[PDB]
C-alpha cells in the first residue's frame, strides 16, 4: 500500500484533498497566480471570496483497455466552471466581464499492483479546444499533429491549431503511471496576452489527459479505470460587474 | 567642409544577416506594460534540457519499447543511432531545435520510464558503443563498451547519458546523404535478465523512451534545415 | 542515474553521473532567442498596379502577389482573393488544391521558417521590414504603414494626381531615382493593444457573440503595408526580421515526418 | 542576452526613436499628473467677502 | 484487502435546500477525498454551523 | 604578427563580429554553469514535516 512523505492533504475551502501516493505538486513556470489587480481596470476588483477558492470535483472518464497512445480528454478552462457545477466562482463570474486567476488541480484514477499503464496530464495556455469551450466527451485523437485545416486546402502544409504530441510534455506535466501514483497534483499561474481576461469568449488553459502507454492487465483485474478531477481557482480576482452572462450555455 | 569619402565596392548591398539596425520611423511610442507576464525563457539551452518523446517503430511511431519474459542475448529491444538526425528522435524537441544549428557537442540523455505493473521485475542492459567496429550484434558485444544495468524496483526511470566521445570538439547536426554505419554509434537496449511475474499478471511491459540535452550540450551556428510539409 | 519521471521533472546529467568521466562545456551565445531571430526571412513576393503612383489604391494582385501585406509572421492570403484586400489565416494553403496539386511552393504569405519553429506561445518584439524589388534597373516604390487596427482603407484619392497612398500623416516611405539601391529597409514599434502576442494560436472568438471561429487574436499584428509604384511588372520580397524577441511559455513544434526510409534524414 | 547587433559607435538614433519603449504598470494605478501644461481658462469672483458689505440680507 | 484501491466523497451538507442528490451537489457544501493506501481509517468532522450558539439534543 | 590592415579608426564592427572567436579547451573538461537562464517548472510538496502528523503509520 501507499506511504509516508507521500500522504498529503490540501485544503480549500470547506474543501480537503487527501492522496496516500503522491509525487509532488508540480508549479508551472515555478510561479503562483499572487491575485494582485489588473493594472488595466480603474474598477476596484471583488476578490477574496472564500465560497469561490475552493475544489470543484467531478468526473472524466473512464480508461480503458482500448484506448489508444495520445487519444486526449481537453476541459476547457474556465468555462467548465462557469455553469452550475462551479458553484459560486461560476455564479460570480457569470456577473463579471473579466477575471484574473490561477488554477490548482488534482486528478485521480486508482488500478492495482496488477494494472500496467501511463496517462500524461499536463496544463497548457491557448491550447486549441472545442469551439464552444466544452470539455470533451470522448478520448479523441482528433487533428493531431498538423491541426485543423479546410477540406480544400488539399496540400496545405498545416493549419495553426496543429500539436505536435512527440512534445507535450514541454508543457507543465506530471505522468499518472499505475505503479507509482493515484494522483496527480499541477498548479499553474497566470498568462494571457492582456493583464486580465474577457472570459466569455477565450478559454486562455486547457487541463488535458492522454494516454501514453494504454491500460494492461490479466483477468479479474478491474477493468475501467473511473478518472476525476478537482480544480481550484487560485485568487481569482473579478472586475467589471453587469447582469448576468444568462444563456450559461 | 563637407566630409570626403571613398564608396566602397560593395555599396548598395543587403546582408539579412548584418549585425545592425536600420531607420526608425516611428519613434517614441510607449508600448502596454506587460509587466504581469511570466514564463519567460531567454535560451533555447533553457528548454532544452526537457525530455520529450523518442518515436519507436518508425513510420508507425509509439513513445515505447516493450520488454518481455525472454533475454535473448541476440535481440536488442532498442538500437537508436546516436545522430541527431536519427528517424527515432525526427520529432523531439532536442531534434527540432538542433535541426536550426551546424554544429552540437556534449551530452545527450536517454530518460526510460518502466510503465509495467508493480509486480513485475526486471533488468536492463542499456549501451552506447563509439563507431569504429560496427554495431554490436549481441549483448557480450554490447557489454565491452559503455552500459549500465537497470534494476526494476520502487523507482520507475533511469536516466542514462551518451558521454561525449569524439575527435573533434564539435560534431555535424544534420546529414547530408545518410551516414552508413557511422553517425557517431549506437545506444543499445538490452534485456538482462527476463521480465518476470507472478500468477495473475500481464508477461509484457511497456518502457515509454524520452530524449534531451545533459548540462553539458551546445549547439551553434544558426541556419535553417531543408524546407519540409508534416503532410 | 535512477529517477523518477513521473514527478514532471529530471535531474539533469553529464556522463559523469554513472561513469569515469569529465563535463566538457564550453561557452557559445547562438543559442539566446533574442540572437537567433535577429535575421531576416522572407514571407512572400508582392506586387504594385499599374498607374498607383498616381490615382486611388485598389487591392490588386499580380500572380497572387498582392498589393498590401499585413505585417505578420503567420498565414495570410488565400489565393481565392486575390483581388481582395487580405487577410490572416488559420492554415496554409498550398501551391495546388487538389491531390495532383503540389505542396510547394505555397501560395499564401508566411515567415515559413517562424511557423516551422517557434516554441513559444506568446512573444514581443520590434518589427525590421525590408522591401527588395527583383530589378537592378530603376525601380520606384510609394510605401504607406498603417499601425494594427487603425484605418486601412486608403482608398480615397484626395488629391488630384497623387496617390491615394500618399495622403495624410500616416507614414509615407518613398524611393525613386535614378541612383538608389532600389531597396527599403525601416523598423516599426509594436503597435498591439495586447501586452504579448499569440504566437502560434489564439484559442478564442473576435466578439462576445461567440460567433466561434477561434484561432487569431484580434489587432496582434505590427500593422498592413501599401505598395504603389513604377515598375508595375517587377516584384519584390518583403522581409521580416525580429528586434529584441522576448518569448513566453514553451510549446511544441512543426511534425516532422517519419524517415519511411532510413534511420536518418538529411535535406531536402 | 543581445541580438545581432554588433557595431561600436553609438546608436546615432537615440533609444526612444530606434526602439518601442518598455513602460511598466503598477497594480493599483497611477495618479496623472496634475496638471498637462500651462493653458488655463481662469474663474474669478467665485466666492465672497469684501463689498458694501452687510447691508446685505441674512 | 491491502490490495485494493479507492476514493471517496465525504460531505457535510447544512439544511436550507434539502439534502444533496448526487454526488455534484454534496460536493458544493463542505467535504473531504478520502485515498485508501496505508492508512487506515479517515475521521471527518462535521463543523458546528449554527445560527444558535446550541442546538437542541432531541 | 597582423596582415594587411592599417586604417586608424577603431573598428566599426565590434570584434566578437569582426571575427572568429578562439576559444581554447581544457584537457580536464569544464562545468556548465549551473543554470542557462531563469525559466523553470517547480517540483513543491516533494517531502514533508508537517500535517495532521504522526496519527499516519510506522
Amino acid at each position: 500500500e501507499n506511504l509516508s512523505d507521500r500522504v498529503s492533504q490540501d485544503t480549500a475551502g470547506n474543501t480537503v484533498t487527501n492522496t496516500q501516493s503522491t509525487v509532488g505538486r508540480l508549479v508551472g513556470y515555478g510561479t503562483v497566480h499572487d491575485g494582485e489587480h489588473p493594472a488595466s481596470c480603474a474598477d476596484t476588483a471583488s476578490e477574496k471570496i472564500l465560497a469561490v477558492e475552493r475544489y470543484y470535483t467531478f468526473k472524466v472518464n473512464d480508461w480503458t483497455s482500448t484506448q489508444k497512445p495520445f487519444e486526449y480528454i481537453r476541459i476547457p478552462l474556465p468555462h467548465v466552471l462557469s455553469g452550475e457545477d462551479g458553484g459560486v466562482f461560476g455564479a460570480t463570474l457569470r456577473r463579471h466581464y473579466l477575471v484574473k486567476t490561477g488554477w490548482r488541480v488534482q486528478v485521480q484514477c486508482n488500478a492495482s499492483q496488477f494494472h500496467a499503464g501511463s496517462l500524461l496530464v499536463f496544463m497548457a495556455p491557448e491550447y486549441p479546444t472545442l469551439d464552444v469551450f466544452a470539455m470533451d466527451n470522448r478520448w479523441s485523437k482528433d487533428n493531431l499533429p498538423n491541426g485543423t485545416r479546410t477540406q480544400t486546402n488539399r496540400k496545405g502544409p498545416f493549419a495553426m491549431d496543429h500539436q505536435n504530441f512527440w512534445q507535450w510534455t514541454l508543457y507543465p506535466h506530471q505522468f499518472l503511471n499505475l505503479r507509482t501514483n493515484t494522483t496527480v497534483d499541477l498548479e499553474v499561474p497566470y498568462v494571457n496576452i492582456a493583464p486580465t481576461s474577457s472570459w466569455t469568449q477565450h478559454a486562455s488553459w486547457t487541463l488535458v489527459i492522454a494516454v501514453v502507454a494504454p491500460l494492461t492487465y490479466s483477468t479479474g483485474a478491474s477493468t475501467s479505470l473511473d478518472i476525476t478531477a478537482s480544480i481550484q481557482p487560485v485568487r481569482p480576482v473579478f472586475n467589471g460587474l453587469r447582469h448576468e452572462v444568462l444563456s450559461r450555455q | 567642409s563637407p566630409i570626403p569619402v571613398t564608396i566602397r565596392e560593395h555599396a548598395g548591398t543587403w546582408y539579412s544577416t548584418l549585425p545592425d539596425s536600420t531607420v526608425p520611423i516611428y519613434g517614441k511610442t510607449p508600448v502596454a506594460p506587460a509587466n504581469y507576464m511570466v514564463g519567460e525563457y531567454k535560451d533555447f539551452l533553457e528548454i532544452a534540457q526537457i525530455p520529450t518523446f523518442i518515436g519507436n517503430k518508425v513510420p508507425n511511431a509509439v513513445p515505447y519499447i516493450e520488454a518481455s519474459n525472454t533475454a535473448v542475448k541476440t535481440q536488442p529491444l532498442a538500437v537508436y543511432q546516436v545522430t541527431l538526425s536519427c528517424s527515432c528522435l525526427a520529432n523531439t524537441f532536442l531534434a527540432a531545435l538542433s535541426r536550426n544549428f551546424a554544429q552540437y557537442r556534449g551530452s545527450l540523455v536517454y530518460t526510460f520510464v518502466f510503465t509495467g505493473t508493480a509486480m513485475m521485475k526486471g533488468k536492463f542492459l542499456i549501451a552506447y558503443t563509439p563507431p569504429g567496429a560496427g554495431k554490436p550484434t549481441s549483448r557480450d558485444q554490447a557489454m565491452q563498451a559503455t552500459y549500465a544495468i537497470w534494476d526494476l524496483g520502487l523507482n520507475s526511470s533511469y536516466s542514462f547519458t551518451v558521454p561525449f566521445i569524439s575527435p573533434t570538439h564539435f560534431r555535424m547536426v544534420g546529414t547530408d546523404q545518410a551516414n552508413i554505419t557511422n553517425v557517431d554509434g549506437w545506444v543499445t537496449v538490452w534485456q538482462l535478465t527476463p521480465l518476470t511475474y507472478p500468477p495473475g499478471c500481464p508477461t509484457s511491459a511497456k518502457i515509454l523512451t524520452m530524449v534531451s540535452a545533459g548540462k553539458d550540450f551546445s549547439l551553434k551556428m544558426p541556419i535553417s534545415p531543408a524546407p519540409w510539409s508534416p503532410q | 542515474g535512477v529517477e523518477n519521471a513521473e514527478k514532471g521533472v529530471t535531474e539533469n546529467t553529464d556522463a559523469t553521473a554513472d561513469f569515469v568521466a569529465q563535463p566538457v562545456y564550453l561557452p557559445e551565445n547562438q543559442t539566446k532567442v533574442a540572437f537567433f531571430y535577429d535575421r531576416s526571412s522572407p514571407i512572400g513576393a508582392f506586387a504594385v498596379k499599374s498607374g498607383s503612383l498616381e490615382s486611388g489604391f485598389a487591392p490588386f494582385s499580380n500572380k497572387a502577389c498582392p498589393n498590401s501585406v499585413i505585417l505578420t509572421p503567420g498565414p495570410q492570403f488565400d489565393p481565392a482573393y486575390d483581388q481582395l484586400r487580405p487577410q490572416r489565416l488559420t492554415e496554409i494553403w498550398g501551391n495546388g488544391n487538389e491531390e495532383t496539386s503540389e505542396v510547394f511552393p505555397l501560395k499564401t504569405k508566411q515567415d515559413y521558417s517562424f511557423c516551422l519553429f517557434s516554441p513559444f506561445v506568446y512573444y514581443k518584439c520590434d518589427l525590421e521590414v525590408t522591401l527588395s524589388p527583383h530589378t537592378s534597373g530603376a525601380h520606384g516604390l510609394l510605401v504607406r504603414w498603417c499601425p494594427t487596427g487603425t484605418p486601412t482603407k486608403p482608398t480615397t484619392q484626395v488629391l488630384h494626381e497623387v496617390s491615394s497612398l500618399s495622403e495624410g500623416r500616416t507614414p509615407q516611405v518613398y524611393s525613386a531615382g535614378p541612383g538608389t539601391s532600389n531597396q527599403i529597409s525601416f523598423v516599426v514599434p509594436y503597435n498591439s493593444p495586447l501586452s504579448v502576442l499569440p504566437a502560434v494560436w489564439y484559442n478564442g472568438h473576435k466578439r462576445f457573440d461567440n460567433t466561434g471561429d477561434l484561432g487569431i487574436a484580434p489587432n496582434s499584428d505590427f500593422g498592413t503595408l501599401f505598395f504603389a509604384g513604377t515598375k508595375p511588372d517587377i516584384k519584390f520580397t518583403v522581409y521580416l526580421r525580429y528586434k529584441n524577441m522576448r518569448v513566453f511559455c514553451p510549446r511544441p513544434t512543426v511534425f516532422f515526418p517519419w524517415p519511411t526510409s532510413g534511420d536518418k534524414i538529411d535535406m531536402t | 542576452s543581445e541580438g545581432n547587433e554588433g557595431v561600436i559607435i553609438n546608436n546615432f538614433y537615440s533609444n526612444q526613436y530606434q526602439n518601442s519603449i518598455d513602460l511598466s504598470a503598477n497594480a493599483t494605478g497611477s495618479d496623472p499628473p496634475k496638471t498637462y501644461g500651462q493653458f488655463s481658462n481662469l474663474l474669478s469672483g467665485a466666492v465672497n467677502a469684501f463689498s458694501n458689505m452687510l447691508p446685505l440680507l441674512a
